[PDB]
RNA sequence: CGGCCGUAACUAUAACGGUCCUAAGGUAGCG
RNA sequence: GGUAGCUAAUACCGCAUAACGUCGCAAGACCAAAGAGGGCUCUUGCCAUCGGAUGUGCCCAGAUGGGAUUAGCUAGUAGGUGGGGUAACGGCUCACCUAGGCGACGAUCCCUAGCUGGUCUGAGAGGAUGACCAGCCACACUGGAACUGAGACACGGUCCAGACUCCUACGGGAGGCAGCAGUGGGGAAUAUUGCACAAUGGGCGCAAGCCUGAUGCAGCCAUGCCGCGUGUAUGAAGAAGCCCUUCGGGUUGUAAAGUACUUUCAGCGGGGAGGAAGGGAGUAAAGUUAAUACCUUUGCUCAUUGACGUUACCCGCAGAAGAAGCACCGGCUAACUCCGUGCCAGCAGCCGCGGUAAUACGGAGGGUGCAAGCGUUAAUCGGAAUUACUGGGCGUAAAGCGCACGCAGGCGGUUUGUUAAGUCAGAUGUGAAAUCCCCGGGCUCAACCUGGGAACUGCAUCUGAUACUGGCAAGCUUGAGUCUCGUAGAGGGGGGUAGAAUUCCAGGUGUAGCGGUGAAAUGCGUAGAGAUCUGGAGGAAUACCGGUGGCGAAGGCGGCCCCCUGGACGAAGACUGACGCUCAGGUGCGAAAGCGUGGGGAGCAAACAGGAUUAGAUACCCUGGUAGUCCACGCCGUAAACGAUGUCGACUUGGAGGUUGUGCGCGUGGCUUCCGGAGCUAACGCGUUAAGUCGACCGCCUGGGGAGUACGGCCGCAAGGUUAAAACUCAAAUGAAUUGACGGGGGCCCGCAGUCGUCAGCUCGUGUUGUGAAAUGUUGGGUUAAGUCCCGCAACGAGCGCAACAUGACGUCAACCCGGGCCUUGUACACACCGCCCGUCACACCAUGGGAGUGGGUUGCAAAAGAAGUAGGUAGCUUAACCUUCGGGAGGGCGCUUACCACUUUGUGAUUCAUGACUGGGGUGAAGUCGUAACAAGGUAACCGUAGGGGAACCUGCGGUUGGAUCA
C-alpha cells in the first residue's frame, strides 16, 4: 500500500465476559461421544450462567456428583475432542465435589491433602 | 511520466554498475551535478562531465576495483511521494559510517559527515555504499 | 391431468425401489 | 408556629464628609465607614482608592474514539445596526436589516467513553490502558429552580415536582452513605460499625484552645513486591522400610538414626530510641510610650505534651524445639521407571495419548522446576514482519476494477530571479510535582524513602540559512500537443450487392427403399420417398485467401462495392511552450445468455415429445422440436470479461522470426511472436512487450469455511447486479515441485495370456546438479533370454541379482482377455483406484436469516400542561428607618396577573433491543439411505457467466477459458 493510500485509509470463552470464573446452574447433565479418532463417554453438562448465557461445560476427573439444578463454578478451557465445549467445571468449588481418591495434581481436582 | 530525475540518475548508476558499463549518460541538471560532485569527492565514481548548453548531458565515469562495482548499493531516500528531512542530531549513518548519505542542506549538497560537522540538517537525498 | 406395497444404524417418516395401469398422471404457484 | 410587649450591637438605615473613585467632551454631579481589647498610650478591627499575590470567569489555534450499511445540516440559524443584559467580550437577549453559516480536511446523525501526568508491554516504532498517587473536569436520590455569598446554581443548605421509604392524634410531618465505618443486594471477588488529634495540614479564635472519619495510626486479607526462617556439622549401619533389578546389585541416601552443636524468627521475661516542633508559667534586655506601664520581639529558667504502644531496637531464658508445600517429568520443555487399566476409565496448550508389556490415563518409587508459596482460569502487550510508518504482499498460494474517459486529490522536465510556507540552525519562553533513567544519600540489606541531574523526543515566539520542496515572476524545449505529405489495417456506423450451400414449394424422370446407430428403433416412403433434373421462395452465414497475420481501450471485428467516420504509424521540417502522469467519487463503453415492444425465422437448438442405452438413465446416442439464435429500438452490466500480470515514465547482455513504414547488400522507426543471459522467483517460470533495476498515482489482500451469503442502501420490468457483515465451526485450507502408485493416457516389449517371479530387476560409495524432497549413474541409439553386450553420456566405480562355476536379488502380503517389464505423461491418489470423493435424504446437537405479531429502551416531530423560582406589570390590600404643610407622600411588602420553564398528558413517526406459530439455509457429529458429479481423456475433458430442466449430486443450450489427455 502506498503512503497516500494509508493516509487516506490507515491500517474463545465469550460466556465468561472476561471474568476468571462464572457461577451457573446445570440445566442438563449427560454424556457425549468425542469426534474421531477418540472413543469415550465424556461427561458434560448444559449450564445457565448468572449472566444468562447457556453453555456446555466439561466435568473433569474420575466420577462426579452433578444433577440438574446443581450450582457449579466454570472456568475457561475447551475440550479438544468435543466440538462446541469451551468451558471446564472447577472441581471442589461450590456443589461440585473433589475427585474421589486422587493423589497427584490434587489442586487441579479439588482434593484436600490426605 | 518522469517525476523523479534523481531516482532516475541513481538507477542509471545502479543498472550501469550491474551491466559493467564504463560510463552512463543522462539529461543534466544543477542538482544532478551537485550529487555527482559528492560521489566523485567520496570516490564512488571516477569522474563526471557536462556537455551541451540547450540540452546538457551529464556523463558519469563508473569505477570498478577488483572486478566488483564500487557502488555496491545506491538508494533514493527522500522521494516526491514522501519527502524526508532530518535535524543535525538525527542524520543517518550508512553502513555504520562506511557508506554516505547525501544531504541537501542550506549550505548545499554534501555528505552526512560534512553536514554533521557543519551543524546542519537537511533533506536526505540518497544512501550510497 | 393415478393406484398398490416395501425401504434410512433409536423410533418416526421415506429422498429410494418394485409392481400395475393410463392419452397423459396436476408442473409453477396457492391451499 | 401565631399574637402582643420589651431590649443590644461590629445587625440595619439616613445625614455629613468625598477623590489618583464612578458617570461626563467638559462644566459639574454622585458614592463609604465600627467598634473592641490591655495598661492618654498601645494592639486589633472598620471604610475608600490604587497596586501585589492567589483563585476564578472568558476567547482562539492545534491535538484528543469508532461508524458513510449516517450526506447533507442550520432560522437566533450566520453576520450587521441599535436597545437591554453580564464582573467581563459575545446572538448572551430582543427588535429591525442583510441571506448568510457549517460540511468529503467528514458537517448532521448513531454507538462507545471522564481527560491528562502516566501505567503495562515492546529493541524501537508501536499496541493496550487511565486502578492506586497528583493536575483538570463532571456529578451529589431523580428532574427543575434560584436564594445567600468574594466564591455555589451548593454531597451532610433552601424551594418545587417526581419515584421510593418511614413517623402520625389522619389534620399532617420526615429522609437521601458516590464522607468514614457498617448492613442488605448483585457478583468469581475486594477489609473494622477500631484508636487519636501526638505529627502534618484545614476552619474559627488576640490567644489559650475547640472542631477536623482530612490525616496520622491500628484491625482484616499471602493481593503484590522485598527480606528472613523452617536448623547446622558430622554421620555407612550404606540400618530398616521403599522402589527397581539381567537377583550380582543399583538407587533413595548422609537421607534417617546416632553423635557434636547453634538459637535467628515464634513464645516467655527485663531494658529502650525516634517521630516534640511547640504551647504554658514568671523572670532578662531592648523597641513603642506620659511610663522603669501594657504590648511586641528575642533570650532566660522551671514544670509539661505520643494515638501508634506490651513501638523500633537491645539484653536474658528454654529447647531442634513451634514452622514445606505446589506443579511437572511423550515432543515442544528441565525431569523415567514399575504396577493397575485395556479406544474403557480417563488425559489434552498444540500435535496427539488410551483397543494387554502405556516414560502421555490412575497409583507408587525416583527425578525436574519453583518455593511460603505453587498451580489453574481470566485479561493486555510480546513473540506476530500475522495491518508491515519503521517493516509485507497481489502470474499460479488471499489479492489488478472487464475496459476507458475524467472532476476533486496525489505527484511534477529544465533555467534565472525573488519569496521564505515546508525544511534547517540558534536563542528565548514553556513543557507541574510524582513516575522512568543516572550519580549520590537514608532505613542492618532489600523493597521502600530521598538530594541533585538527565529526560519530558513537544509546543510557541524571535533571529538567521536558502540546497531541496512550495508560492510568485520571467523564460527554455527535451515531456505533451498542433500542422504539412504519405502508408497499412476483419477499427466503427449506414446502405447496396454476389456466389456456394441447407430447407421448403411446384413439376419431370424413376421405383422400393431411405434415414439413422456401436447395434437398433422411433421417423420418412407405393397416398411414389430417397436419388436425379428443371423452375421458384426464403433466411442465415461468408469456403479458398487465412497467417503465433491485421485492426480496436477492452468487449470485439472477416465475401465484394459505395457513403459517413475514429485511431495508429513513418518522413522531413515548422509551430505551441510543461499545456504533463495518475485518478477515490462520477460518467461512458462492455461477450454470451436473458428481458420488453415490433418484425423475421432457412439452418441450428435450451425446454419438450418419442426411440434407444441402463439396475435405473429425469443424461450421454438417435428422430423430431419450441424459446432463442437474426433485424430495429430500449433494458440488463455479468464471464476462466485471462497475459488469471493496473496505468504512465526511465534504465539494464543476446539470438531467431512475423508484420508495417522509411534512408543510403547496408541502416533506421512502429507493432508483434518464439528462445534465452544477468537478475528475479517457493518453485514453476519471467526475462528490454520483465515477474529485472527504479520513480508517480490508483485498485486490491490479510487462515479455510460460514459468504460475495444475511441485513440495510442504491440500481433493474424481471432475472438479478452492486455495496457488504456477524454468530458459529475447524487446525488447517492452499501454492509449486519430488518419489511412488494408479489411468477406460501414449510409446516399446514379454509369458500356453509360500507368494508376486527365475520376473530382470534392486541398490550403494564418491563426484556432480537442486534452497530441498530428490536427481544423475540405472536415461539415450542399437542389441539380448537377461541393467546381456556394445556405443554415446556429469558421471566414475562397486555390490546383490543375470550368466558362469538345481540355483529364487532388494523387497511385498502384521500371508482382444489375465499377469509382468522399460520409457513417457495426467493426477484432487500416499490406507497408494479395493484410492479419493460430491449432493439430496434420514437422525442428534449448536449458532443464525425471514416471519402475522408481542413486550421494553432511546429518540424526531406536532401540540397540551404550568409546581416553584426569577423578571415584567399592577384596579385591590398593607406599611418601622426617608420626606411632609401632619392630612399624607416617596419607596417597600403581600395578593393578583403576564412571560419563561420542570413534572406530566395526547397523537404520530424513526431507531434499537428482546421475543414469536411457522419457515430458510448454515455448522458440527467413526462406520445410515440413494446414487457416482469431480480428481486419469475420471470413462460425455473440466471449469466460468447465463438460461431452462431434473430426487440428489447434476444434465442440456449459447458464448468464453486452458487451469485439457491424446497424435504413435
Ligand atoms: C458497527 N459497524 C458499523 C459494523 C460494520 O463495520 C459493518 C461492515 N460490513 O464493516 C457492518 O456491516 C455493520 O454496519 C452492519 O451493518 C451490521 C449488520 O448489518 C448486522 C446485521 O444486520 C445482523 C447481525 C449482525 C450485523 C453486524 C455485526 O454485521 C453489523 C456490523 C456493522
Ligand atoms: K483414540
Ligand atoms: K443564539
Ligand atoms: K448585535
Ligand atoms: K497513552
Ligand atoms: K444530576
Ligand atoms: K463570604
Ligand atoms: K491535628
Ligand atoms: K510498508
Ligand atoms: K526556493
Ligand atoms: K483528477
Ligand atoms: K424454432
Ligand atoms: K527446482
Ligand atoms: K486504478
Ligand atoms: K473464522
Ligand atoms: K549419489
Ligand atoms: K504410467
Ligand atoms: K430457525
Ligand atoms: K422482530
Ligand atoms: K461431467
Ligand atoms: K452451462
Ligand atoms: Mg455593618
Ligand atoms: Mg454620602
Ligand atoms: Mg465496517
Ligand atoms: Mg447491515
Ligand atoms: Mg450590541
Ligand atoms: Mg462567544
Ligand atoms: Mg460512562
Ligand atoms: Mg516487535
Ligand atoms: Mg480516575
Ligand atoms: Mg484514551
Ligand atoms: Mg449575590
Ligand atoms: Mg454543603
Ligand atoms: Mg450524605
Ligand atoms: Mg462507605
Ligand atoms: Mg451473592
Ligand atoms: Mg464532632
Ligand atoms: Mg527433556
Ligand atoms: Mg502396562
Ligand atoms: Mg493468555
Ligand atoms: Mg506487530
Ligand atoms: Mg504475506
Ligand atoms: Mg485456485
Ligand atoms: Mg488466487
Ligand atoms: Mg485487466
Ligand atoms: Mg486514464
Ligand atoms: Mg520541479
Ligand atoms: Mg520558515
Ligand atoms: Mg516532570
Ligand atoms: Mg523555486
Ligand atoms: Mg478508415
Ligand atoms: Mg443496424
Ligand atoms: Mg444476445
Ligand atoms: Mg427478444
Ligand atoms: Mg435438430
Ligand atoms: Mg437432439
Ligand atoms: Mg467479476
Ligand atoms: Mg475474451
Ligand atoms: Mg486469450
Ligand atoms: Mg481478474
Ligand atoms: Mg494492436
Ligand atoms: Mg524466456
Ligand atoms: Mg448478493
Ligand atoms: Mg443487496
Ligand atoms: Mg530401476
Ligand atoms: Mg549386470
Ligand atoms: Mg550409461
Ligand atoms: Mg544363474
Ligand atoms: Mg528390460
Ligand atoms: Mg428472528
Ligand atoms: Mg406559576
Ligand atoms: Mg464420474
Ligand atoms: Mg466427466
Ligand atoms: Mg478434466
Ligand atoms: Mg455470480
Ligand atoms: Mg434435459
Amino acid at each position: 500500500a502506498t503512503v497516500n493510500q494509508l493516509v487516506r485509509k490507515p491500517r474463545n470463552v465469550p460466556a465468561l465476559e472476561a471474568c476468571p470464573q462464572k457461577r451457573g446452574v446445570c440445566t442438563r447433565v449427560y454424556t457425549t461421544t468425542p469426534k474421531k479418532p477418540n472413543s469415550a463417554l465424556r461427561k458434560v453438562c448444559r449450564v445457565r450462567l448468572t449472566n444468562g448465557f447457556e453453555v456446555t461445560s466439561y466435568i473433569g476427573g474420575e466420577g462426579h456428583n452433578l444433577q440438574e439444578h446443581s450450582v457449579i463454578l466454570i472456568r475457561g478451557g475447551r475440550v479438544k475432542d468435543l466440538p462446541g465445549v469451551r468451558y471446564h467445571t472447577v472441581r471442589g468449588a461450590l456443589d461440585c465435589s473433589g475427585v474421589k481418591d486422587r493423589k497427584q495434581a490434587r489442586s487441579k481436582y479439588g482434593v484436600k491433602r490426605p | 511520466s518522469m517525476q523523479d530525475p534523481i531516482a532516475d540518475m541513481l538507477t542509471r548508476i545502479r543498472n550501469g554498475q550491474a551491466a559493467n558499463k564504463a560510463a552512463v549518460t543522462m539529461p543534466s541538471s544543477k542538482l544532478k551535478v551537485a550529487i555527482a560532485n559528492v560521489l566523485k569527492e567520496e570516490g564512488f565514481i571516477e569522474d563526471f562531465k557536462v556537455e551541451g548548453d540547450t540540452k546538457p548531458e551529464l556523463e558519469l565515469t563508473l569505477k570498478y576495483f577488483q572486478g566488483k562495482a564500487v557502488v555496491e548499493s545506491i538508494q533514493r531516500v527522500s522521494r516526491p511521494g514522501l519527502r524526508i528531512y532530518k535535524r543535525k542530531d538525527e542524520l543517518p549513518k550508512v553502513m555504520a559510517g562506511l557508506g554516505i548519505a547525501v544531504v541537501s542542506t542550506s549550505k548545499g549538497v554534501m555528505t552526512d559527515r560534512a553536514a554533521r560537522q557543519a551543524g546542519l540538517g537537511g533533506e536526505i537525498i540518497c544512501y550510497v555504499a
